[PDB]
């Protein structure tokens, strides 16, 4: 308990906003701090409220000590911002919180939901089926273990073009599978490319 | 009826020897209301009064411990301040405070304080718009951008706006019985002469509660100040006060007038009568 | 900076003739808090010489109450001795019955 | 500049010696010793309010510290062993608790057995031809596998400069085999960039994979050529065909 | 109610 924070990963679109919530059980604590932990590194101080409110310059900061209320904004979401924020209550020694993830969603313009073939190097095909293009909407899920492996999405972003893109890696060592049947753990859409050839 | 909560903080440093001393008394219009102090005489002796017991262990745990976390920080302070004026470690230095805040009995806040004092000096303190810090000498002044910049003064309003107050309107409920009462003065006259034609009528007193006991030896009509030999209240032992002043009248026109006292509680005022009653 | 304490030799309870009372010292208005004070009957500290626990004043300067336990008589004589960091020798002042 | 906390991987066998050091240039009087377990909260080891002193938080353990230069914050594990298999945050600024800045953390590895240590494979998939004549790009993956602990830093360097553009990588490594806890592990990276910019036999892609391993002063009686802290990784052309 | 001081001077 101590300091109660927000629930699992908040899924923002990439303009929208966010809000964060942040409770102390020790009614008489004292100063606040939002820190912001990149998976996998270290907490980079964010925001600091030693009074009711707190500005500068993108991120809000507001705080009502009559109900114990800490929150954080986050407006105008960038794809970057993606990160587990921390939450830490002073008064008395400084007690951090578990934390609140936070996934900015980019907003797939043209979506056109594919699962291509990247032959490989060298010898043998790993069998690389690239899941991409699919709109920030979609999902996909885990798949089993025998001598098959799949990696959840990840985001691009070739910013010399301004163009933002998902994919997914699925790989094993000739059971042996293709690309029709590697994602077959998931919910797919209806646009989705399979080129046999 | 008009109401003040402050605290007065002592990191008196000893070199060497042992370990730097730590107090930290409270009050609340007066009333010593707890003591702290880095010396535990015996036990947990530390004061606490009656009215903050009550206050299960959460209170006084979460205090004491606020205690420690402060007593480190001004560690520091002890060892920055030497170094402002690069003092050796040899010497022997004293870092004093009194912070807290003052309400009318509608329970609004109408001022904050906080003051510092190296080695007796006032070195640094908090403005009356809580937001801004009143330099002493060059020192303080170091410690004035450090504080500028870590928005200390928006802390200790923060407190001083909050906490300070969310928990004097408190404090003054659950001791009613203690902050807002009065005491019975008390004060028997004496006589005692001297050599020749010059004796002395002291008055005396076996207390109250604060201590602002004007005895004046009064003169006709305008306050005889001169003819006076007044001493300080020097307190007594039994949680009461006393003082007594010295008039030096003739053996001819010695009861031309009767000292009076005035005090709070008591409703009009109680006009005492030099005479042997 | 440094101030000289104030010192004062004194009894509570209804102070009279030889009997029973308390008799204490109050030294108070002096910097910095290193003070050595001792209560003498007849010149020589007396045992068991409680005194308060240390607060300041809104000037800074610290104030004690160094109290004992005894009982006045006729020609048993008592003093308050104390010494301070400004002070060259110890300042030593008696005791009188009314004052 | 900054908050220096070195060194940032290191693996241990039970029983062996080693000490982290934390170095700050503000000229903090606070520091502290911080330890973070994957999806645990921050947790407390020791603290020092000035240039001697130390405290509580989490001690019982084999953790001490020394404070004996300001600059520095050292953390000691005397005689190592699981926990202490964790990541670690040392941490300063001035102010008794309050504000903070953390070092770039120590991952720390201590094993039963150096005999499951192991180096990475990596390899790299060419892309994909239907990809290229359909969206006019192209996406180069890495895979690095085998890694064993999970103590590795991912790159893609074209004609031999480090690249950002169009490039991601799995926030964590996948566990081959969760059957059991010690598993190896793997990870995969996406490097995608213009069809028009691919097709040239003039251009190196790299994807690189840094390991960090077993130093000199571990005895190896294995086979093995000793998992050492070593660069292991794949190079592509530009396919024109 | 002590006050958190957590800046020294």
């Amino acid at each position: 308990k101590e300091v109660e924070q927000d629930p699992g990963p908040f899924n923002v679109p990439e303009g929208a906003t966010v809000a964060f919530n942040c409770t102390y059980s020790n009614s008489a604590s004292q100063s606040f701090f939002w820190y912001r932990q990149d998976s996998r590194k270290e907490p980079k101080l964010l925001m600091s409220v030693y009074s009711s409110g707190n500005e500068d310059g993108r991120f809000t900061a507001q705080l009502n000590r009559a109900s114990q209320y800490i929150s954080l904004l986050i407006r105008d979401s960038k794809l970057s911002d993606s990160a587990t924020y921390l939450c830490v209550v002073r008064a008395g020694k400084l007690i951090f919180g578990q934390g609140t993830e936070l996934s900015v969603k980019p907003n797939i313009q043209n979506p056109d939901p594919a699962v291509y073939q990247l032959r490989d190097s060298k010898s043998s095909d790993k069998s690389v089926c690239l899941f991409t293009d699919f709109d920030s909407q979609t999902n996909v899920s885990q798949s089993k273990d025998s001598d098959v492996y799949i990696t959840d999405k990840c985001v691009l972003d070739m910013r010399s073009m301004d163009f933002k893109s998902n994919s997914a890696v699925a790989w094993s060592n000739k059971s042996d599978f293709a690309c029709a049947n590697a994602f077959n753990n998931s919910i797919i859409p209806e646009d989705t490319f399979f080129p046999s050839p | 009826g008009s109401h003040s909560m402050r605290y007065f903080d002592t990191a008196m440093s000893r070199p060497g020897r042992g370990e730097p001393r730590f107090i930290s008394v409270g009050y609340v219009d007066d009333t010593q209301f707890v003591r702290f102090d880095s010396d535990a005489a015996s036990p947990r002796e530390e004061p606490r009064a009656p009215w903050i017991e009550q206050e299960g262990p959460e209170y006084w745990d979460r205090n004491t411990q606020i205690f420690k976390t402060n007593t480190q920080t001004d560690r520091e302070s002890l060892r920055n301040l030497r170094g402002y004026y690069n003092q050796s470690e040899a010497g022997s230095h004293t870092l004093q405070s009194m912070y807290g805040c003052d309400v009318g009995p509608d329970g609004r806040l109408l001022r904050g304080h906080n003051q510092y004092a190296y080695d007796g000096k006032d070195y640094i303190a908090l403005n009356e718009d809580l937001r801004s810090w009143t330099a002493a000498d060059t020192a303080a002044q170091i410690t004035q951008r450090k504080w500028e910049a870590a928005r200390v003064a928006e802390q200790d309003r923060a407190y001083l706006e909050g906490t300070c107050v969310e928990w004097l309107r408190r404090y003054l409920e659950n001791g009613k019985d203690t902050l807002e009462r009065a005491d019975p003065p008390k004060t028997h006259v004496t006589h005692h002469p001297i050599s020749d034609h010059e004796a002395t009528l002291r008055c005396w007193a076996l207390g109250f509660y604060p201590a602002e006991i004007t005895l004046t030896w009064q003169r006709d009509g305008e306050d005889q100040t001169q003819d006076t030999e007044l001493v300080e209240t020097r307190p007594a032992g039994d949680r009461t006060f006393q003082k007594w002043a010295a008039v030096v009248v003739p053996s001819g026109e010695e009861q031309r007038y009767t000292c009076h006292v005035q005090h709070e509680g008591l409703p009009k005022p109680l006009t005492l009568r030099w005479e042997p009653s | 900076i440094q101030r000289t304490p104030k010192i004062q030799v004194y009894s509570r309870h209804p102070a009279e003739n030889g009997k029973s009372n308390f008799l204490n010292c109050y030294v108070s208005g002096f910097h910095p808090s290193d003070i050595e004070v001792d209560l003498l009957k007849n010149g020589e500290r007396i045992e068991k010489v409680e005194h308060s626990d240390l607060s300041f004043s809104k000037d800074w300067s610290f104030y004690l109450l160094y109290y004992t336990e005894f009982t006045p008589t006729e020609k048993d004589e008592y003093a308050c001795r104390v010494n301070h960091v400004t002070l060259s020798q110890p300042k030593i002042v008696k005791w009188d019955r009314d004052m | 500049a900054g908050v220096t906390q070195t060194p940032k991987f290191r693996v241990l066998k039970t029983g062996q010696s080693m000490t982290l050091l934390c170095a700050q240039d503000m000229n903090h009087e606070y520091m502290y010793w911080y330890r973070q377990d994957p999806g645990m909260g921050l947790r407390l080891i020791h603290y020092s309010v000035g240039e001697g002193t130390t405290a509580k938080g989490e001690v019982p353990d084999g953790y001490n510290v020394s404070r004996l230069k300001k600059q520095n914050f050292l953390l000691g594990l005397e005689s190592a062993a699981p926990s202490q298999t964790s990541v670690y945050f040392c941490a300063s600024g001035q102010g008794n608790f309050d504000i903070q800045y953390f070092g770039a953390g120590t991952r720390l590895s201590v094993l039963e057995d150096l005999k499951n240590v192991f180096p990475p494979e990596v390899a790299v998939f060419e892309p994909s031809e239907a990809e290229i004549s359909h969206t006019q790009k192209a996406t180069l993956v890495c895979l690095a596998t085998g890694f064993y602990p999970d103590h590795v830093e991912l790159s893609w360097w074209v004609n031999g400069k480090e690249v950002h553009s169009g490039v991601c990588t799995d926030p964590q490594p996948l566990k081959e085999q969760p059957a059991l806890n010690d598993s190896r592990y793997a990870l995969s990276s996406r490097l995608r960039v213009s069809a028009t910019f691919w097709q040239n036999p003039r251009n190196h892609f790299r994807c690189q994979v840094q390991f960090y391993g077993l130093s000199e002063n571990d005895e190896w009686t294995q086979d093995r050529a000793k998992p050492v802290t070593q660069i292991v990784s794949a190079e592509a052309w530009g396919r024109a065909d | 109610f002590l006050r958190g001081r957590a800046y020294g001077l």
